[PDB]
């Protein structure tokens, strides 16, 4: 008696079968899954004239909630339903249209860049359509398909209509990246890279999964900016923010050079108003495109611990404090060096100086360790310099305090960054971290929005799916097939800021990390707490780094080494296996499988196409696609729940039907001594800083309170293994 | 068993069939070498 509205817009009487047939399909080859469940769960409410599209969308969200530990398969069921639904809005039918017709039509619509037709010919598109395997859309998971549907797929924001499939994404993104390649190997890479991203072998950032083949050439995930102690530099840094924030890219401010409050200006014509006043200006700049004033644009501000206004900066994210002196919309990262921790252990005081009062003391902080201990102790006895004595035990407590309450206050060991980094602490020292704290690239203050001398550290992210390769030797292909794609991107994309282009084309740095690490250890039957993976972690990453350098090495001969390279340690015949924390030889003995002395001579001649090739970053959005564990972070639960944007999606861990025992859920670990112990081993082969985060469960401590004794313990433990930085500090709620 | 082994086809039928510690010690951490 009731009627329904079909997609085309035709109307026919309601028929249950139509739903039964569909659900029965996606349920094919699945177990512990029942068709009736979805239908009733859906509580679908028929009503005269109901659009068939709505009915489909309701059943999908139904089988979506089914996903559970008892019946995981459901998350392939919903996924299959989602893709079927997507194929309707994209092509009006399940069977996808010719790769060539699809690009042509889109170009006329203004979806894909018109260069695709000027770089490739019709005869070639038909040749690439063969590599495509639309049957790979079923290898996805509800958690993955849901992401592509919301963001990754090229779809109208206003209407919400889809325009392409998951496969057309990979085939195109790889092709654009290799567009400027020789006709002899141009199509070649397009295939291998395609069967590398579609097969879940390599994970690519959100700005990349979406953009390439979009007219927009903006693929920068985040930008690091170093602000100088000037009004001109501040405005330049502020304007630089408003530029990238509108591009939805993370920001990494260092105001740590701004003189403290009370500091005299131009001899004494005026006194500094303080840091807080300026810090706020930066926030609004990051929120300038945020909706409401609340959410979006993420920016981490850094500064030295020995700073004079440190005590006033650590409590910025704290409520108490009228806004006059507060900033709860920005993250922070207290920079610490060896000397600092020393004063803590001995329970000795820390002198709080100012950047202007102590000349060279600031630069010593990163570029040189010994000079710092000489100047610091020097300015301490000097009474002609404003300072302040504070117990190292108290300062470190106030930091961990705000770090435990907010869980945003990050830590950055500048000594390790300049101790074991590709960059020469004398020419291009690391004095910054990106929002996530994974990047460690040099930066320079800008005198204006278009300053030439300025250098805005930029980077290209990527990662290897450890749960996709059989052996470590398989990284040999992925490495070269990855470094090239990213390297070419640096030239494919544009730069809205001179300083940005300067550093981008200068050292051409890249950030390639790893994903699905949890599953990796699961297969080999390893854990974190016990640390029975220290050797494995050493061997695995040893290759990950070897092949990356070996890849950027061969690339250098073909296109030359980066222009600024002489700056890098690699030029002076220096490898990470030399400047690594010697204290790592107490938690691992895994020898070098790969003959680096060989790469040493190779790089010492041609160099590297890129300055930095290895970065470990936290990747939930990217990993969700490969249905893998976010970055190296262990699964919070067998069936972690991620809510985005509109609704939470249940994502079951990989190979749960056979790995249930193996996995060591985050909450479940005794402490962090085991986790951080692995990060230090990884850093031994990372040119860039791992965004490792701590974890604390008040249920494992007496009085249901986390003791400050343990907080400082892990902090020192990490520093002992060369841990560069510390990300979040998840507190079990 | 006359019929082939199978997972239950209607699991729904079973629904009707039943703070921060401030503690600091210098000596305990002084033994930790950086
Ligand atoms: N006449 C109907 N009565 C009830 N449900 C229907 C009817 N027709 C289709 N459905 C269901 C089946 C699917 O689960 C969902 C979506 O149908 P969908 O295939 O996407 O669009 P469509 O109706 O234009 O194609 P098709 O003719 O192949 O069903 O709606
Ligand atoms: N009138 C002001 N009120 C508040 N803060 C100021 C004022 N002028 C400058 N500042 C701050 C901004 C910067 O943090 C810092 C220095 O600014 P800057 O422009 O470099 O000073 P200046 O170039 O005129 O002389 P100098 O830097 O040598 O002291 O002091
Ligand atoms: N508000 C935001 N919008 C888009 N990207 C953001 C963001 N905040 C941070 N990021 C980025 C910056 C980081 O370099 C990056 C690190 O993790 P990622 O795996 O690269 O992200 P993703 O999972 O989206 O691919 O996420
Ligand atoms: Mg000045």
């Amino acid at each position: 008696n009731l009627l329904v509205t079909k997609r085309d817009g035709s109307t026919e009487r309601i028929n249950l079968d139509k739903i039964h047939r569909v659900l029965d399909w996606a349920a094919e080859g699945l177990h512990n899954v029942s068709i009736s469940q979805v239908e009733l769960r859906s509580h679908i409410q028929f009503y005269d004239g109901i659009k068939t599209s709505d009915i489909h969308e309701t059943i999908i969200k139904a089988a979506a909630d089914l996903i559970s530990r008892d019946a995981p398969d459901y998350q392939y069921l919903a996924a299959r339903l989602a893709i079927f639904h997507l194929r309707k809005k994209a092509y009006g039918q399940f069977e996808p249209p010719a790769l060539y017709d699809h690009v042509v039509k889109m170009v006329e619509m203004g979806k894909y860049d018109n260069h695709l037709l000027e770089d490739y010919t019709e005869e070639e598109f038909k040749q690439m359509d063969t590599f495509i395997d639309h049957d790979r859309d079923m290898t996805f998971s509800y958690a993955a398909v849901k992401q592509l549907e919301g963001k990754y797929l090229v779809q109208n924001r206003v209407t919400g209509e889809i325009y392409e499939s998951a496969q057309f994404l990979y085939i195109l993104v790889a092709a654009c990246l290799f567009s400027n390649y020789p006709r002899e190997t141009r199509l070649q890479y397009v295939k291998r890279f395609y069967d590398a991203v579609s097969t879940f072998k390599i994970s690519l950032p959100t700005p990349i999964m979406s953009g390439v083949r979009t007219p927009t050439r903006q693929f920068s995930s985040c930008v690091l900016i170093e602000c100088g102690d000037s009004l001109d530099s501040i405005n330049a840094t502020s304007s630089a923010i408003v530029k990238y924030v509108s591009q939805r890219a993370g920001i990494g401010i260092n105001a740590g050079r701004i003189r403290a409050l009370g500091s005299p200006i131009r001899g004494g014509e005026a006194f500094h108003t303080g840091c807080i006043p300026f810090y706020k200006h930066f926030q609004t700049a990051v929120k300038s495109c945020s909706q409401g004033g609340v959410r979006g644009g993420a920016a981490t501000l850094f500064y030295p611990m020995w700073h004079l206004e440190v005590e006033s900066l650590l409590v910025l994210k704290n409520n108490r404090g009228v806004e006059g002196n507060r900033v709860r919309h920005m993250d922070y990262g207290v920079q610490i060096n060896k000397l600092m921790y020393t004063r803590l252990l001995k329970g000795e005081d820390i002198t709080l100086f100012s950047p202007s009062d102590v000349p060279g003391l600031y630069d010593a902080f990163f570029a040189d360790q010994e000079e710092f201990e000489r100047l610091y102790t020097k300015y301490e006895k000097d009474d002609s310099i404003r300072k302040q004595r504070v117990k190292a035990v108290e300062l470190f407590s106030l930091m961990m305090q705000e770090r435990a309450s907010t869980g945003r206050i990050y830590i950055q060991n500048v000594d390790h960054c300049n101790t074991h980094s590709p960059f020469d602490p004398a020419i291009a020292p690391v004095r910054q971290s990106n929002l996530c704290l994974e990047i460690a690239l040099p930066t320079k203050p800008l005198n204006d929005v278009n300053d030439e001398n300025g250098e805005i550290a930029l980077c290209t992210l990527s990662a290897f799916n450890l749960g996709a390769i059989n052996n470590l030797d398989e990284l040999e292909e992925l490495a070269i097939l990855a470094v090239r794609a990213l390297d070419a991107l640096l030239d494919y994309q544009d730069y809205p800021i001179p300083a940005a282009k300067r550093g981008a084309m200068g050292r051409r740095t890249l950030g390639i990390g790893v994903i699905n690490f949890a599953y990796y250890l699961a297969k080999h039957g390893k854990r974190y707490s016990d640390g029975s993976a220290n050797n494995l972690t050493h061997k695995t990453f040893e290759a990950i780094q070897y092949y990356l350098l070996k890849a950027s090495n061969e690339l250098a001969k073909e296109q030359g080494a980066c222009p600024w390279f002489n700056e890098t340690t690699y030029a002076k015949g220096i490898l990470p296996i030399d400047t690594y924390k010697k204290d790592l030889d107490t938690i691992a003995n895994e020898p070098l499988h790969y003959d680096w002395e060989a790469l040493r001579e190779s790089i010492k001649t041609h160099g590297l196409r890129n300055s930095t090739l290895s970065a470990l970053m936290p990747s939930e959005t990217s990993s969700q696609i490969s249905n893998a564990t976010n970055g190296i972070e262990p699964p919070r639960g067998y069936v972690s729940i991620k809510a985005s944007k509109d609704g939470i999606l249940r994502q079951v861990v990989p190979d749960y039907e056979h790995l249930h025992d193996a996995y060591e859920l985050l909450w479940e670990m005794p402490g962090n001594d085991g986790y951080l112990q692995l990060v230090g081993i990884m850093q031994k082969f990372i040119d860039q800083s791992i965004s490792a985060n701590t974890n604390y469960d008040p249920s494992r401590f007496p009085s249901g309170k986390v003791p400050m004794q343990q907080l400082l313990k892990d902090l020192l433990t990490a520093y002992k293994f060369g841990v560069k930085t510390l990300y979040y500090q998840n507190t079990r709620d | 068993l006359p019929f082939q082994t199978r997972s239950n086809p209607i699991p729904w039928i079973n629904t009707w069939l039943v703070q921060i510690d401030s503690e600091v010690d210098t000596d305990d951490l002084s033994n930790f070498q950086l």
